[PDB]
């Protein structure tokens, strides 16, 4: 029976085959296929934001009561608000006339998301057919709307991406001048070119359309040469697109929160702090045991606050759970985790396109100097080596700062917070960048250096190391493939070296500056690991710095605070668990502990056979599998990131709770 | 206001010691035509038949249908070319040429003898694919030509005239020979024609009627360019003729364009290229020079594509430029560096695009 | 669809009588190249000492480093050229041939002649810078090869018997010793290469091993466009070399494209013109002839920048095209009319850039 075991081994190894999540990559798909796929996820999307609209309803047309509040929702009603499709009204008929305007815009992203994936359908599967005039169309040569496409494209269509990014721009223009008609037209925002009013946001979508258009006619006639390789693979080109659109992400998410608190957007951010929100999950009415409520009511029992029926939502207030800046933290955060995601996958996927060239010998063939200038070993090595250099001589000193102003807080070997790092503060030039510049201020800045440092390590690496690395020229030995678990015990062992896993220590590197924003938009200290316990010094920081704001807790007691607002709500803490639950099972997976599960999983096998066989007359042979060390770190990857910011989101949706009182000393 | 041509290629190949292949290839170009006269159009039809497999005899057929200025113009060929020896090759055929009104018969008993100037080991052991190999072919010409019209016998008489009264008829028969442009063609290709030798010009009876009959011989050497001398062996896969092969091709021209199709399966697409490994055989050069010499004329934009299909188990290990995209058992080329390699051919150049497929 | 080549150019003249120039060049093109082999790379070092002021004999050594489809090819000559007589120079030098596993040495004695047709004094009257010189020149040769390989005693033995059997062997020849695209180019630079003449082909012993033995001696004429030719004198500033020059060049080519880098100093860079001016040294025309061959294939834009630095107290009377900017004793080309004339001449065109500068 060896031989038939061993068939099972071999249908789950650790050699190239065909996997589950690998069956819409680039390779397997032409250009009119990445343009169908992107049209039905367009359509599928305007399905999705069709329904954050119906459920933001509180009141129905009919006038019934309608949706309690939901996080999906919550941050897109300052949106809706600031565009008139929302209102803040206590009036329930402004509440009844909202619901109205959200119910048609709901119905009208359903049927231009309905024509979005009908043209994705037809574009995936080249049935690109006119049901009206019986001809068909082609994907190379195109009029693009007729007549327009003429005056301005020649009446051509691009036939390389270099020359598509010309109409791409020119197309980006007709959404600029379209959105600008809408806001104006069906919205009724004029363009007024000052930049304090929403009709501020009509007046440059024209200018941008301007820019736009020109510059697509520029790229037209001029495309541009730079990163020609791009051209020739669709996954070049992809990865570069998202190592672009991460970077930009993360300038949304810092845009969105210097803006979301300006004057300016106060009628719509700022501005919901004095609004009563029922959120699900939060704590409802409770009911006595012996709580039977009948047709004639309130008999033979008893109920708590008796002012609402039984088991519904309670009342909860803007300002003391500070729902403004929740969500705010909610929107910037997401923009930020997603932009720094994105970047991983860019070079990610980017050297998982290096190592088919290398495996093919187009790496000696490229003439851009965005490959040229990277294939030099002794270059690589300066590289990588300043990188390691800056991230140590970086993370060293400011977790030494962090460190000795803990110790300081605590009265450890007779050292009081005088000598602590109090004094250190952003440099008068860069104060600008903070509200009450304070130590906090620059641990954070040079945190997130160091954490980008850090996580920067494992992304240059990716993209020098994809094939070959000093270490391995020097043991002669290639690596194949990006997934490649380890090449066994040899040399003290060799595992972790492939891309893939080199993407995976940029993730799980990743989680501490991606944690330094958490912290930090939280109004959680940073400059030390405990600040406010009652203890020694603790709570002896806002006077000895000169603090305007009071933080809520420090790095330790960070989580004993946020939490008591979390224990409260009986949803928040069933994330506290899930979230917790799926991050541990990760350590089953990511410890080299492989091999002990299969020869468990034999006896497993083994024992499931002979139980079957002694109880009953059948034979079970289910033949337990097991995962893959690369489809372990895989799974291990998603577990820990994955259950890492489940809770995460716990610490910025239970409330803002830093204030505008600084403590006195404890004396 | 900018000119565009449109194209579209394929390859299916079978596995094994197999060098069968099909080839169908799809063209269409806005630029006018060269030819000083328009609109030309033209269809050409080729058949190969296996006669035995130990002779290595095959039947060739091969049928032109071309109007040209409103001139119905028609060439037909049958022959029977076997392999010989290493260099020579001897072929017996019978062909028709019609033109408008006018048509002649022939029947031709003739040889061909390819020498390459040098056969070296180290060449052959220090390269493992030579492209240029330096060369010189002699036709042996026996053409048997009935003169049943007027005009026949008048182009003899005036042949034989000739021949008997200018000394230099060996010389400048070769600029009647290569009639306009073909004559610059051959400085082009580096190809050297050698001057004509008669070795006679007998009319001798035949049931029909009298018959002008010419037996002459001539040379010609290409540098290493010409893929008749560098590639004699390669051209005439006759062994591997298993079962009869067909190219079919035609094409539409006039001020307008040209429009062109070609569709047909051989052997010899695919060669050994060394280390268990198969490779597309090295594209023919003379055709790209000769059409350097027409394309040359007018700013085109290209838009190519060429799909290739290999056999169940055989997947490419290296192919510069690289397949824009990967679909199951086929590859595709579009774009990028290929649509820079075709805009590269297409004028003249001769630039390498290599495949290379292992089982 | 256009590519984008970048380059780099820089001359420094020195003052006085004298003819040195530093001349610094940069380039990097996006086009497939025309080469039916890739990836083709190639590295070439030239220096030159002077052995004696008197006699006017000077040591020049040549080194060519070229990989060629992974083969790796090497040829090394150093030679010993002086100026004999206006038309004879006389050449001792020895090289060496190595491609892959094969290498072979060679020895040469040889004298070069070089007549115009015509000497007129009215055409040095009336035309202040001539270009075009109509003549002739004649090579004697007496190579000295060792036959230490199998292969090399084979290609004499098969050279032997070619020669005794083949009576076309001077004639032929010249299809093997310009191979491939190499025949066209003697056309196209209007250059005629006459049939060799094998004075003697005799085996003489040697220490080593036995040394096959070539005396031959063969002439080519040029209709003007030749620069060996029309500028005999000017190649060779054998009494301007004061102090050793050295050219050093490079380049790498393959599917993707071509990178290019010279650098080098030498003199007779600057050559006076008449009336007190100095003028750079009018272009080569047999290298943009013979880059006009290859640089129709693909349509690109021109991305030039041509740096010149002259003398103190020196500064231009005239230059078309005009410099676009200038920076005190340096003058900058790029853009507008320059870039025309390097679109022009990257292309095969030969008009005129002149650029006179007096103190
Ligand atoms: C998560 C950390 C990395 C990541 C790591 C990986 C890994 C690991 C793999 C891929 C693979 C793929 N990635 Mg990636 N990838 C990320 C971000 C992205 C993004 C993006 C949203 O910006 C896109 C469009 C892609 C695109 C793709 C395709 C080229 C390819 C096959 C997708 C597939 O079949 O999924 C599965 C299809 C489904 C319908 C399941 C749901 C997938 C949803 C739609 C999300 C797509 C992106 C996601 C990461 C895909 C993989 C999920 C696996 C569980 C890891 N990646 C980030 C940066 N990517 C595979 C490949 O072939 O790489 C060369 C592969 O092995
Ligand atoms: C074009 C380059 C060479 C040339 C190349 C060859 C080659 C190669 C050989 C011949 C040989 C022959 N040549 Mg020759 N020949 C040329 C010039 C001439 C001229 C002339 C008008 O000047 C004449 C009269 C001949 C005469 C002859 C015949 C005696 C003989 C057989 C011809 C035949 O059957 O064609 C058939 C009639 C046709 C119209 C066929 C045309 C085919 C074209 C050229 C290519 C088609 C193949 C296509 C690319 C792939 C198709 C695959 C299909 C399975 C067919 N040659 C020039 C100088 N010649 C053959 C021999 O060795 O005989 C012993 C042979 O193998
Ligand atoms: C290319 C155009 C001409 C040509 C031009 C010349 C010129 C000009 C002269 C020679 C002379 C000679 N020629 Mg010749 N020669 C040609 C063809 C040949 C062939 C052949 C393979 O067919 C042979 C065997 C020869 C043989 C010879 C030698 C006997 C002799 C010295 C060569 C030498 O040392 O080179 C050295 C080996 C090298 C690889 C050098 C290559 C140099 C290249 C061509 C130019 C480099 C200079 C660069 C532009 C500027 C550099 C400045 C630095 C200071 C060097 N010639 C063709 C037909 N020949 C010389 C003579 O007169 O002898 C008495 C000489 O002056
Ligand atoms: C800002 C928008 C993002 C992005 C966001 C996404 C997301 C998110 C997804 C895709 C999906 C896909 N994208 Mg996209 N896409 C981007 C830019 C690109 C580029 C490029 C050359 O710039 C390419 C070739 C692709 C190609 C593709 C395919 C891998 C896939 C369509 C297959 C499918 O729908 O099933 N994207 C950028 C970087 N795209 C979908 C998919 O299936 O991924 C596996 C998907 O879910
Ligand atoms: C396209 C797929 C879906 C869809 C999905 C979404 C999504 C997703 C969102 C909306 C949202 C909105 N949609 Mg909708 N929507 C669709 C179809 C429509 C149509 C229509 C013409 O059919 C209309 C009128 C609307 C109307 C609206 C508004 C009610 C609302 C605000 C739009 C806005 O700010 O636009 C402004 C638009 C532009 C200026 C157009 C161009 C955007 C440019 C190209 C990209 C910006 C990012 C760029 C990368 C930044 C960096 C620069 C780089 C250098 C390039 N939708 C279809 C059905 N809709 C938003 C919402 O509800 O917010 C709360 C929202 O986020
Ligand atoms: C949101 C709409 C999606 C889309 C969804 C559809 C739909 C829906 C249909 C097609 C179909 C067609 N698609 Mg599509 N497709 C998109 C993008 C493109 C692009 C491109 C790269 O820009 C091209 C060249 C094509 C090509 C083609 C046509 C050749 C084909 C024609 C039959 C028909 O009814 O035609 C009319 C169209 C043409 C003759 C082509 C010229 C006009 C433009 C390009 C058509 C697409 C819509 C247009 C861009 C929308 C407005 C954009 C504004 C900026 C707001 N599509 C856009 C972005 N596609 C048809 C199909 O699959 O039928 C089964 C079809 O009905
Ligand atoms: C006393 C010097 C302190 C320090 C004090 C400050 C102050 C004060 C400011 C910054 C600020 C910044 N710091 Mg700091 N910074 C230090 C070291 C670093 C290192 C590093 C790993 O070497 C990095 C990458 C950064 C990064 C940054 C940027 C976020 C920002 C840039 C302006 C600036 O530094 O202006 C001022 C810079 C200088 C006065 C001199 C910088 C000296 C260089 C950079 C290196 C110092 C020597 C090195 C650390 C030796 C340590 C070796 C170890 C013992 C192994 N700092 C050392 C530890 N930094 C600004 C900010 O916005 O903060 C929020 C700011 O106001
Ligand atoms: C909750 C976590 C958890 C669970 C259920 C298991 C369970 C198991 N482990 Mg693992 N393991 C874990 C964590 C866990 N481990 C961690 C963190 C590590 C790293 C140190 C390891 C390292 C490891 C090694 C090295 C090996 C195993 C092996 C085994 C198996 C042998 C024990 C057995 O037969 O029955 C034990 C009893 C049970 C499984 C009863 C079931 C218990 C609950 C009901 C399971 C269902 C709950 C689950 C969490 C639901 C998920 C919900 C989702 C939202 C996440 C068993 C399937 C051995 C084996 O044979 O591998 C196959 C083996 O060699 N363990
Ligand atoms: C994967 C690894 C990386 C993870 C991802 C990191 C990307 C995020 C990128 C950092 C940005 C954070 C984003 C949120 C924006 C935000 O907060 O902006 C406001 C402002 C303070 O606002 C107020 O915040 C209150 C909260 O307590 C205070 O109480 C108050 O006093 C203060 O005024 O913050 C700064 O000025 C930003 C500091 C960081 C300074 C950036 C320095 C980096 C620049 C130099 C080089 C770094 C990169 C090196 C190369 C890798
Ligand atoms: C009589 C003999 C007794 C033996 C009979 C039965 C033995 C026990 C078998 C059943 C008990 C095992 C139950 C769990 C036991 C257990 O915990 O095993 C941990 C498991 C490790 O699997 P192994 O490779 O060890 O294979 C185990 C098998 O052999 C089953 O026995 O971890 C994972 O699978 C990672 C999760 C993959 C999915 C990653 C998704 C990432 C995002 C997360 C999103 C939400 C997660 C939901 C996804 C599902
Ligand atoms: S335990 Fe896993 S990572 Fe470690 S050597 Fe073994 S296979 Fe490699
Ligand atoms: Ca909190």
């Amino acid at each position: 029976d060896a031989a038939k075991m061993r068939r099972f081994l071999f249908q789950r190894t650790e050699t190239r085959s065909t996997k589950w999540y690998q069956i819409f990559d680039t390779e397997k798909l032409d250009d009119e296929q990445v343009v169908g796929g992107h049209l039905a996820l367009l359509g599928v999307l305007g399905f999705i934001m069709g329904i954050y609209y119906i459920s933001g309803i509180q009141v129905f047309p009919w006038g019934a009561p309608g949706f309690h509040d939901n996080w999906f929702y919550l941050t897109i009603k300052p949106r809706m608000v600031s565009l008139g499709i929302d209102t803040y009204s206590t009036k329930t008929a402004d509440l009844e006339a909202a619901g109205a305007r959200l119910l048609g815009w709901a119905a009208f992203h359903f049927l231009v998301g309905s024509v979005l994936i009908f043209g994705g359908w037809r574009h995936w599967t080249h049935n690109l057919t006119n049901p009206f005039t019986g001809r068909c169309g082609n994907f190379r040569d195109f009029r693009f709307l007729g007549k327009f496409g003429d005056v301005v494209f020649n009446g051509t269509s691009a036939k390389s991406y270099k020359e598509a990014l010309g109409p791409h721009a020119v197309y980006m223009s007709l959404l600029f001048l379209g959105w600008g008609i809408v806001m104006w037209a069906i919205l009724g925002f004029a363009p007024i070119p000052d930049f304090q009013t929403i009709n501020s946001e009509t007046f440059m979508s024209f200018v941008f359309a301007v820019i736009f258009f020109a510059l697509g006619i520029y790229w037209w006639n001029n495309p541009p040469n730079a990163a020609i390789h791009l051209n020739d693979d669709m996954k070049a080109a992809f990865s570069v697109h998202l190592t672009a659109i991460g970077y930009i992400n993360i300038a949304l998410g810092c845009i969105a929160f210097v803006a979301f608190q300006q004057p300016s957007f106060a009628p719509y951010y700022k501005e919901l702090d004095k609004l009563v929100f029922y959120l699900y999950g939060e704590p409802f009415n409770r009911v006595s045991f012996n709580f039977v409520e009948q047709g004639g009511k309130v008999i033979s029992g008893a109920k708590e606050f008796a002012d609402f029926p039984a088991y519904a939502i309670l009342p909860k207030s803007g300002e003391a759970f500070g729902m403004a800046r929740v969500v705010t933290n909610l929107i910037v955060f997401n923009h930020i985790i997603c932009g720094v995601l994105y970047v991983f996958a860019g070079v990610y996927h980017g050297g998982q396109y290096l190592l088919k060239i290398q495996l093919n010998g187009m790496y000696n063939q490229i003439k851009s100097i965005w490959i040229t200038k990277g294939r030099d070993q002794e270059v690589q090595v300066k590289i990588l080596g300043t990188v390691m250099a800056l991230c140590f001589a970086t993370m060293l000193s400011v977790y030494a700062v962090i460190v000795w102003n803990t110790i300081c807080e605590l009265n450890i070997f007779g050292t009081n917070i005088t000598m602590s790092f109090y004094w250190l503060k952003p440099l008068p030039i860069f104060q600008w960048m903070f509200a009450d510049p304070s130590i906090n201020d620059w641990v954070m800045a040079h945190v997130i250096t160091a954490g980008s440092l850090f996580s920067l390590i494992a992304l240059v690496r990716i993209a020098f190391f994809a094939h070959t690395s000093p270490l391995w020229d020097d043991l002669g030995l290639k690596k194949n493939s990006y997934s490649f678990p380890c090449l066994g015990p040899v040399y003290g062992g060799t595992c972790g070296v492939s891309i893939q896993d080199q993407l995976w220590f940029a993730m799980l590197w990743g989680i501490k500056g991606l944690s330094a924003v958490c912290w930090y938009i939280d109004g959680a200290w940073i400059a030390s690991m405990m600040y406010g316990v009652p203890a020694a010094d603790a709570k002896a920081w806002d006077s000895i710095a000169h603090l305007h704001h009071h933080y809520t807790s420090g790095i330790f007691y960070y989580f004993w605070t946020e939490t008591v607002t979390i224990f409260s709500s009986s949803h928040l803490s069933t994330i506290l668990m899930i979230g917790h639950l799926v991050w541990f099972i990760s350590f089953a997976v990511w410890f080299e502990d492989r091999g002990s599960r299969l020869e468990g999983a034999d006896i497993q096998t083994r024992t499931i056979r002979w139980l079957g066989k002694k109880f009953l007359n059948r034979d079970v042979n289910f033949r337990f599998p097991v995962l893959t060390i690369s489809d372990s770190k895989l799974a291990g990857t998603f577990l820990y990131f994955g259950g890492t910011f489940m809770l995460v989101f716990l610490f910025l949706a239970n409330g803002f709770y830093q204030t505008n009182s600084p403590l006195p000393p404890p004396v | 206001d900018v000119t565009t041509a449109h194209s579209d290629y394929e390859i299916v190949l079978e596995g094994g010691s197999s060098s069968w292949g099909k080839v169908k290839a799809r063209a269409k170009v806005n630029a006018p035509p060269a030819s000083p006269l328009l609109p030309a159009d033209c269809d050409v039809k080729l058949n190969v038949k296996p006669l035995d497999p130990a002779k290595g005899f095959v039947r060739i057929s091969a049928v032109f249908e071309s109007i040209v200025d409103s001139t119905k113009n028609k060439l037909t060929i049958e022959a029977d070319i076997a392999n010989e020896t290493k260099e020579r090759r001897i072929s017996v055929g019978e062909g028709m040429v019609s033109v408008g009104d006018f048509s002649h018969t022939f029947s031709f008993e003739g040889s061909v003898v390819n020498l390459f100037y040098y056969r070296s080991d180290a060449v052959r052991r220090n390269v493992p694919n030579p492209i240029y190999m330096q060369g010189r072919q002699f036709h042996d010409i026996l053409m048997k030509v009935p003169l049943d019209n007027n005009d026949l016998i008048d182009t003899w008489e005036g042949t034989v005239k000739a021949i008997g009264s200018t000394g230099a008829f060996n010389d400048w028969i070769r600029d009647f020979w290569f009639i306009g442009p073909a004559f610059t063609a051959l400085n082009e290709g580096g190809q050297r024609i050698s001057r004509i030798e008669v070795n006679g010009l007998n009319t001798e009876s035949g049931p029909k009627g009298p018959v002008g009959v010419s037996r002459w011989r001539f040379s010609h050497g290409g540098s290493g360019m010409v893929d008749s001398i560098s590639r004699w062996a390669e051209l005439f896969p006759s062994d591997k003729l298993n079962r009869p092969a067909q190219v079919e091709a035609g094409f539409r021209s006039d001020s307008q364009g040209i429009e062109v199709k070609v569709d047909g399966e051989f052997p010899g697409v695919s060669v050994d290229a060394g280390g268990g490994l198969r490779r597309i055989l090295n594209h023919p050069l003379i055709p790209l020079v000769h059409h350097g010499m027409v394309g040359k004329f007018n700013n085109f934009n290209v838009d190519a594509q060429l799909k290739v299909v290999l056999p169940k188990g055989y997947k490419i290990r290296y192919a510069a430029p690289q397949y824009r995209s990967q679909n199951l058992e086929e590859y595709r080329w579009s774009g990028g560096a290929y649509a820079r390699w075709v805009e590269h051919v297409c004028k003249g150049g001769v630039g390498q695009f290599e495949i290379l497929y292992a089982q």
